[PDB]
């Protein structure tokens, strides 16, 4: 429970979260 | 766009610029067929990629052809 | 009554703001002070990258670490004894 | 119930060559379109005229295969 | 001044032009050089438009064609009655209904054919219908084998006669396009002669034969022993004996003393509780009461004399601010254009036939009907289908209107002309409110799903978690059986026991019962109406761009039927309003289907079953509410559950049900080749095998093609929806009959 | 009197000025709203429509949630505070795209003359909207959980 | 011979439709159609809806070539009328394209020299081996 | 060229009718480059019967 | 009656008038000889 409560809603939202903002900005410019 | 060729097979019957939709092609003088006439595709950059133009000739092959190529805001036929 | 104008190029494709009345503030003296000064710091675009993206991760790893059964039923864990398996397992 | 088992398989494994195979024979030119070397690997048609030349391309006859691959294994 | 005009022998009567097919269009009668030809001919057999430009020749064509369709719907009625008559079990179905499984076809002894005679009753074996026919029979009075045979014998003739029609009104003497343009005529007549003065006589076989007849039988007295429906009419004694009020004989009726006729004339509503069908008594004095509503209603318009409106005038009143001009320019329209009355036509058809399938269900009209499970769900799911197809052919001939006959310059109309400038608003909205509905539907099920298989089954949409109660539905149920006593005084019982109580039960099986609402039927409800709003959403895109867009905006001289117009404009597959038929034809086929899936599940749960001591066993106990709330129960509960019979019903009467179970996924699948691939492919393949030939000398003159995208489109549609609407067809009857 | 016209004239623009769209009212309500004021700086606009979404996502994630069967509003209080701080992000992302250089709006107003364009569409511009929608967000879901709570 | 001037001239008759103008006719290039329409008789709108044609000079407003193709070769073979049609850019200036050497395309007119004419038969093509380390395509050569 | 209504099997290889057989309809007396104009029994795929060849892509057997 | 045996002996009827043949051929023979695994 000390590990998993931290990895895992960073891997699931702000792994993604940051991913899709500096991959759009990529995209279009 | 997209590139429009037409060959030294054309008769210059005419069909091909008479079917287009966007004024690609025009006839222009030709020293090489029995109709002294052949076609043009000064126009490409207004090239749709439609394909009315091949469908319309009557060659064998057919002696003009569409290459579907880098695609612009005219040739994605867009309004908008 | 032509809408054709090379000189007018604005008029011509219909460009017109719908609803965009030139109108004053209707907003309050005190009160319009109030919420300049209060948004004027954070006003500025880079710095919500810089506060948004990591004090907002900051609000995730804050109510999302803090772990018992009070407020979600997976922290809670198992509370009864093991069931038998298909294979004879534990 | 082997021997039926077997000969559908032999008939997945026919068919699936027979797309692919076909598929890159005829990837250089047919009588249909004897210049599609010219355009490639994938492309959408060479247009409605002369009958309507819908997945032509290798790239189609690839796509299409799959299905079997699918169904065979 | 209407009247009759008709053109002499305009068309010699040899077999010159049977001889030379293709003989109707300039480029098939050349000949075929490619397969193609092979095709197209089939293709164009009835576009009439594309082979002349004569609205008269084509307005010949259409009903000789009609004559033509009406001899073979005779013949096919003729077909029925006789096997009822020589091939069937009707006599000992007239004699114990509880115990005998309707049959009218037999198989021939050769090839184990002979396993599908199953053990039907009344000692013969046989295939068990479930077209319905032996109530009809029941409902007409019919009672001994030699009067179907003799009704048969007459849609023979009615067919010959029917035939010779159609050869006669082409060959002979062909009506004249004043003719066919008299539509004030033609109304009257169809709405006053043919449904008024039907249903008129009708009446009259149900007073003077039906109504007699049923209540011997329904006494119970041998059907032999009955008196014969013509001895009715000359011994009154006994219709006096069964009805008093017919020793007055008409003069109840021209006095006004109607109130006399209460005997057989009635308004009580509910079932026969001996039958578990309508009262005849109810349907004699529906049809009177609908004869005379007809036959007056088809009095209102102008023909030979001043009084009477005239249709161009009301059309033409008809206006305001927001529309303009309004209904002007549309008779015009919908006198000159087959394609626009076959639009409106079918379209409210099929919505007839649906409801037709609805009433039906709640309100089974003929005896021993409601205790047929096989017969009411068979009925029901057929009537729900020609409906739904009905409907999307009106779609598909609404855009062939829209191509080939609008020309504004000509027959201008501006309904049509400000429907046109804003169609952007229309389908834009169509699209939004199709993706809420979808979001609101599917998305629920999902949700339940997803709750249900994480552990929480508080959080599900359901009667015992969450409650989304059919609040006006229940109102309007709540309304229906309290009428009886405030809004509706006359009527004794309820039109349908599905509103009211008293569960009325025949041979120990339920016929009706009140309909329970819940969450489950507000679910499958909005499920249908997304369905609905989407099939709407296709082929309205489908009618109102067919003639331009924004991509194409000459699609108008392309066609209705054509593929496309290229790999240019980004691509520009499936442009064509066909295609939109096409896709179409698809969602309907998906709403349809999960309403007759609706049907099946909520009739075999909450209403079906067997009555026991003062209580229900249903067929299968109650499981909707709970089980059709995610997609796992359909799957599990309805799908895999009910399928046991027809995946067992081998070495039975069954078996055929098997078979076509299996053949029809075939075919299904089948499809999926033609509608998943392109003919660039095929021609290649072609190619190849065509060098093969060559090679032995064996090639064909017919230069052998690939079908067209467009054909490779009809196949796949065709075969797709016919294996799955086969394998439904299997599914249930197996089920219901097992 | 025909009710429905084409658009301030001109018949030949995508739209028909319906008295949906183009009225006596409708005009003035829509001008009202923070967001389609022209003279305004871009600091005020943002709050004003900011702060409202945060009473609109508040009543919410209280009734329906998984703790709405119990720390209920609790619950539905930051979660109204969340979809606030990713729209900043949304906005912040839409903004770095878009403006490299100068505005782009309908210059002109319904007269016709040449109005100075807006700064909702700039460089500047959407920063201010963007802290806005923060500022006024996060603040804005507070106070439908001090006055439903507290 | 000259190409045609640009003048202020009356659209014909239309209670407007949604098919028409967007932002592409603001910030990118939209296009105008020129003629000389004998009577007043109606027309097909090719962006949706029935028009009404007036005397005299008429110019319509598009977004696309094709929507003026459409209706040029509806105003060509239906009315038998003559229409000339050009571009249109956001700062004012403008395009002028058909027919551009005043004779239509389809019949010939000197002074129009031949552009993407291989003098070749297609198979006398190589093979795109011998057209790769480049940014070249197979028919040029 | 080859004599008028002569049986000429093709030799251009992106022909539809390549290495089958036409009958020669008229050879242009001219400066054009296909004068051989034949015609078939059986279509192409584009719906013609007919087409121009060079003298190279004819041979009389 | 030449036109109408031309008809008779178009492609749909001469392959209906030939399948109604070698279907009853195929059923004739399974009634008299029934049931075959071998011959
Ligand atoms: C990870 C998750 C996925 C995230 C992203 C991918 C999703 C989006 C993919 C769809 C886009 C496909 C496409 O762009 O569509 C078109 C593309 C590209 O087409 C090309 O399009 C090009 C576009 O031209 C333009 O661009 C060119 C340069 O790129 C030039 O500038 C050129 O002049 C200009 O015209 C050219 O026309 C080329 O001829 C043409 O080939 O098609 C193609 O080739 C497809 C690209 C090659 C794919 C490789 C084969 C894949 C087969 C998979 C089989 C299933 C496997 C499943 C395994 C599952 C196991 C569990
Ligand atoms: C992958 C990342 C991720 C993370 C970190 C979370 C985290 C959370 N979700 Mg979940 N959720 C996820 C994905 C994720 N979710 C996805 C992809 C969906 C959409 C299908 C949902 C849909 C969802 C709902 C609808 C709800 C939660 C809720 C919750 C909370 C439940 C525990 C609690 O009471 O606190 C928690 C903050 C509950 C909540 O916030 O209360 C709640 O009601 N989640
Ligand atoms: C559309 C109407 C229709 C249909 C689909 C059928 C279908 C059938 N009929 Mg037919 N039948 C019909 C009308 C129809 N009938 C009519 C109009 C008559 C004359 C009044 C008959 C008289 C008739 C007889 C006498 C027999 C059949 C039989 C059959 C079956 C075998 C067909 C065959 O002989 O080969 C088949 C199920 C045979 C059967 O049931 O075995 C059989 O013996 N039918
Ligand atoms: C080799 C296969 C085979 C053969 C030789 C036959 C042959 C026949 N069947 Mg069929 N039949 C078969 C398989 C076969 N059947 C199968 C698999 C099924 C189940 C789908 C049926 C179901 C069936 C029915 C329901 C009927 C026939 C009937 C008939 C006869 C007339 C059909 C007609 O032309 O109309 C014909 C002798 C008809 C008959 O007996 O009369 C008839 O009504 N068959
Ligand atoms: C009392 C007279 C009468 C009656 C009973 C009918 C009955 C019928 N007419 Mg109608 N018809 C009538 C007068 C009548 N018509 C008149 C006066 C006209 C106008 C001059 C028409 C013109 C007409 C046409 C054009 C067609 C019918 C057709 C039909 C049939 C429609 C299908 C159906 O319900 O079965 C039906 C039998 C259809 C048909 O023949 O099938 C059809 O196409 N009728
Ligand atoms: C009585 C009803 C009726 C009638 C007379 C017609 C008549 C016609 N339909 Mg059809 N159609 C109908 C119902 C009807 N339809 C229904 C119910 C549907 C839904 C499946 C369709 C769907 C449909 C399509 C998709 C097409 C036609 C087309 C046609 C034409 C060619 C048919 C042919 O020769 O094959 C013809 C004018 C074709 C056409 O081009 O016209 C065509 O493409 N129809
Ligand atoms: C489970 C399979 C599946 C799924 C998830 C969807 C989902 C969707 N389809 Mg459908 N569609 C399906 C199968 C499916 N389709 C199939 C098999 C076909 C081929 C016939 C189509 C053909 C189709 C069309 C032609 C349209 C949709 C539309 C839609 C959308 C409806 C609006 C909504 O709910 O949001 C939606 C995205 C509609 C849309 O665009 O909205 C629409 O018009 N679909
Ligand atoms: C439109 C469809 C729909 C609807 C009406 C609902 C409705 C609801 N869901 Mg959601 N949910 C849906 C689809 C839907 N769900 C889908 C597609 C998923 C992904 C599988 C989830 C996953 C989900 C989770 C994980 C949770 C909810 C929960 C909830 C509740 C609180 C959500 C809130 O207030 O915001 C609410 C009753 C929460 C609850 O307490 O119930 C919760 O914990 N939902
Ligand atoms: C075309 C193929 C074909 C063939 C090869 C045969 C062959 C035969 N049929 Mg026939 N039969 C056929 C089609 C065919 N039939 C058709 C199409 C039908 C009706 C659809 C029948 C109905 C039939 C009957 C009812 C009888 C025969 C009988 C016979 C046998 C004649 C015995 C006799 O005359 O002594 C013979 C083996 C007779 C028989 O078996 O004894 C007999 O009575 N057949
Ligand atoms: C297989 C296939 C073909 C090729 C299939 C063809 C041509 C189907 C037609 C084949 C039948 C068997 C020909 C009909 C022959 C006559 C009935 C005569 C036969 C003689 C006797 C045995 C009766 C396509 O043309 C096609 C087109 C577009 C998308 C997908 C596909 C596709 O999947
Ligand atoms: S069509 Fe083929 S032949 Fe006729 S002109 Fe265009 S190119 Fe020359
Ligand atoms: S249909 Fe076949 S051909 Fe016409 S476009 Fe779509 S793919 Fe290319």
């Amino acid at each position: 429970s000390w590990a998993p409560s931290v990895f895992v809603p960073l891997t699931g939202l702000v792994l993604p979260a940051i991913a899709m903002a500096t991959l759009f900005v990529y995209i279009e410019k | 766009a997209h590139i429009v060729k037409i060959y030294d097979t054309c008769i210059g019957c005419t069909q091909c610029v008479r079917a287009c939709p966007l004024d690609v092609l025009e006839m222009v003088p030709w020293d090489g067929c029995k109709a002294s006439q052949m076609a043009s595709a000064p126009r490409t950059e207004d090239c749709v990629g439609c394909k009315r133009c091949e469908t319309a000739c009557p060659t064998d092959f057919l002696s003009v052809r569409v290459y579907l190529g880098s695609e612009s805001t005219r040739s994605m036929g867009l309004s908008y | 009554s032509r809408y054709f104008d090379l000189q007018d190029m604005e008029n011509t494709t219909g460009s017109w703001d719908m609803y965009g009345v030139d109108e004053k503030k209707r907003y309050p003296d005190n009160q319009a002070k109030f919420f300049t000064q209060a948004t004027d710091i954070i006003s500025r675009r880079e710095s919500l990258r810089a506060l948004v993206a990591l004090s907002g991760i900051a609000a995730i790893v804050t109510y999302g670490l803090k772990a018992k059964d009070a407020d979600l039923p997976i922290t809670k864990g198992p509370q009864t004894t093991g069931e038998n398996g298909k294979g004879g397992s534990v | 119930g082997d021997f039926l088992v077997h000969h559908a398989i032999a008939l997945g494994l026919h068919t699936t060559t027979l797309i692919l195979v076909k598929g890159a024979l005829d990837a250089r030119g047919s009588k249909l379109m004897p210049d599609k070397k010219d355009f490639g690997y994938s492309f959408p048609c060479d247009g409605p005229g002369r009958g309507g030349t819908c997945d032509i391309s290798a790239y189609d006859a690839f796509y299409l295969a799959v299905f079997w691959m699918l169904n065979t294994i | 001044k209407v009247k009759i005009a008709v053109d002499r022998n305009p068309v010699e009567t040899s077999f010159e032009k049977w001889a030379k097919p293709g003989h109707f269009s300039r480029t098939l009668s050349k000949g075929p050089n490619t397969t193609t030809w092979i095709w197209n001919l089939h293709a164009d057999a009835h576009d009439f438009d594309s082979h002349t430009s004569d609205l008269e020749e084509i307005s010949r064509k259409v009903f000789s064609a009609h004559f033509g369709q009406l001899g073979i719907i005779f013949i096919w009625l003729s077909g029925m009655y006789f096997h009822g008559a020589r091939f069937s079990n009707y006599e000992a179905w007239l004699s114990d209904p509880t115990h005998i499984k309707p049959s009218a076809q037999v198989v021939w002894p050769i090839v184990g054919q002979e396993i599908l005679n199953g053990d039907v009753g009344g000692g013969f074996q046989g295939i068990q219908i479930t077209s319905g026919f032996f109530q009809l029979w029941r409902a007409s009075g019919i009672t001994s084998e030699l009067q179907l045979y003799t009704t048969a014998i007459g849609g023979l003739v009615m067919a010959a006669a029917m035939f010779f029609a159609g050869w006669f009104h082409y060959h002979k003497a062909a009506p004249k396009l004043e003719w066919f343009q008299n539509v004030e005529s033609m109304l009257n007549h169809h709405l006053g002669g043919l449904l008024g003065l039907g249903s008129l006589a009708w009446a009259g076989h149900q007073i003077h034969v039906s109504l007699p007849v049923n209540k011997l039988l329904d006494a119970g007295v041998d059907p032999k022993e009955i008196p014969l429906p013509h001895d009715l009419l000359l011994n009154r004694a006994i219709m006096a004996d069964l009805y008093p009020s017919f020793a007055k004989g008409i003069a109840p009726f021209f006095t006004l003393n109607w109130s006399e006729y209460s005997d057989f004339l009635t308004f009580k509503g509910g079932l026969n509780p001996v039958t578990g069908g309508l009262w005849l008594s109810d349907t004699a004095h529906h049809h009177v009461a609908i004869a005379v509503l007809f036959l007056v209603a088809g009095h209102m318009y102008r023909t030979n004399w001043g009084i009477g409106h005239s249709m161009k005038e009301i059309l033409e009143a008809h206006r305001g601010p927001f529309t303009g001009e309004g209904h002007v320019g549309l008779y015009e329209i919908l006198t000159t254009s087959w394609h626009a009355q076959l639009a409106i036509n079918l379209a409210l058809f099929g919505s007839l036939s649906i409801i037709v399938a609805h009433h039906m269900y709640a309100m089974p009209p003929y005896p021993y009907l409601a205790t047929d499970y096989g017969t009411q769900l068979s009925l029901f799911t057929h009537h729900t289908w020609i409906g739904g197809f009905c409907i999307v052919g009106a779609g598909a001939h609404a855009a062939i209107f829209m191509v080939r006959d609008y020309d504004p310059t000509n027959n201008y109309n501006n309904l049509l002309d400000r429907v046109i400038r804003h169609r952007d608003a229309i389908i834009s909205h169509l699209n939004w409110v199709c993706i809420f509905l979808g979001f609101h539907s599917f998305g629920l099920y999902i949700h339940n799903d997803t709750m249900s298989a994480l552990g929480r089954p508080q959080d599900m949409f359901s009667d015992t978690a969450i409650q989304l109660q059919p609040v006006f539905a229940q109102w309007i149920q709540n309304t229906h059986f309290l009428a009886p006593q405030l809004t509706a005084p006359n009527a004794l019982a309820a039109t349908s026991l599905t509103w009211g109580g008293d569960l009325v039960a025949v041979g120990g099986k339920v016929a009706m019962m009140p309909i329970s609402l819940g969450t489950s039927d507000f679910m499958v409800h909005h499920i249908h109406a997304f369905t609905i709003h989407v099939t709407v959403l296709i082929l309205l895109k489908g009618v109102l761009f067919a003639r331009s867009s924004r991509l194409i905006p000459d699609k108008a001289n392309l066609g209705f039927r054509f593929p496309c117009d290229g790999p240019g404009r980004g691509g520009t597959c499936q442009v064509s309003a066909w295609d939109h038929v096409f896709l179409g034809l698809f969602w309907m086929y998906n709403s349809l289907s999960i309403v007759i899936f609706h049907f099946s599940w909520k009739m075999q749960s909450d209403v079906w079953g067997t009555v026991t001591a003062s209580g229900v066993s249903h067929i299968t106990g109650g499981n909707f509410a709970q089980s059709a709330n995610t997609i796992n129960g359909w799957l599990r509960d309805f799908l895999w559950a009910q399928s046991s019979q027809v995946i067992q019903s081998y070495g039975s009467a069954l078996s055929a049900y098997g078979l076509i179970f299996l053949g029809a996924h075939f075919v299904w699948a089948f499809s999926l080749m033609f509608l998943f691939s392109g003919r660039g492919y095929w021609q290649e393949l072609i190619e190849s095998i065509v060098w093969a030939h060559n090679k032995l000398k064996v090639a064909p003159a017919i230069q052998p093609r690939a079908l067209s995208i467009t054909q490779g489109r009809a196949v796949g549609v065709a075969h797709y929806l016919l294996g799955g609407i086969a394998t439904t067809w299997s599914f249930f009857l197996a089920r219901i009959i097992s | 009197a025909q009710v429905i016209s084409p658009v301030n004239g001109d018949p030949f623009v995508g739209m028909l000025e319906t008295p949906v769209t183009s009225a006596p009212i409708v005009a003035t309500y829509l001008s009202n709203l923070p967001a389609y004021r022209t003279g305004v700086a871009p600091v005020l606009r943002g709050v004003e429509i900011g702060l409202a979404h945060g009473f609109l996502l508040a009543g919410p994630f209280i009734k329906l949630g998984p703790l709405r069967n119990v720390t209920a509003e609790i619950a539905g209080s930051l979660s109204a505070a969340g979809l606030v701080l990713i729209l900043a992000l949304c906005l912040s992302i839409y903004g770095s795209a878009q403006f490299q250089s100068t505005p782009s709006i309908g210059v002109k107003t319904l007269s016709g003359r040449s109005v100075a364009r807006d700064p909702l569409f700039s460089a500047d511009g959407w920063s201010e909207f963007a802290a806005g929608f923060l500022v006024g967000g996060e603040a804005g879901v507070a106070w439908a959980y001090v006055c439903t709570q507290i | 011979t000259v190409p045609t001037l640009n003048p202020d001239t009356p659209s014909p008759i239309f209670g407007g439709s949604t098919g028409g103008l967007l932002r592409k006719a603001q910030t990118e290039e939209f296009y105008v159609i020129t003629w000389e329409a004998k009577k007043e008789q109606i027309f097909e709108m090719p962006t949706g809806g029935a028009a009404i044609m007036r005397q005299g000079p008429n110019l319509l407003k598009f977004g696309k070539k094709e929507q003026c193709l459409a209706l040029t070769t509806q105003l060509r073979n239906k009315f038998k009328l003559t229409p000339c049609f050009y571009r249109v850019f956001p700062d004012g200036k403008v395009q002028y394209l058909h027919p551009a050497d005043g004779v239509y395309p389809e019949k010939v007119n000197a002074g129009r020299v031949g552009a993407n004419q291989n003098m070749r038969r297609i198979g006398q093509n190589v093979n795109p081996i011998k057209v790769k380390f480049s940014g070249r395509m197979m028919s040029p050569a | 060229g080859p004599k008028r209504g002569s049986l000429v099997k093709i030799l251009r290889p992106e022909s539809y009718w390549f290495n089958q057989v036409g009958k020669v309809v008229s050879v242009d007396q001219s400066g054009v480059r296909y004068p051989v104009v034949v015609r078939f029994e059986n279509q192409n795929y584009a719906g013609v019967t007919t087409n121009n060849y060079a003298l190279d892509e004819v041979v009389a057997a | 009656m030449k036109d109408f045996t031309t008809y008779l002996s178009t492609a749909p009827v001469i392959a209906t008038i030939w399948f109604t043949f070698t279907a009853g051929l195929l059923i004739e023979i399974n009634r008299y000889f029934p049931d075959p695994l071998v011959f």
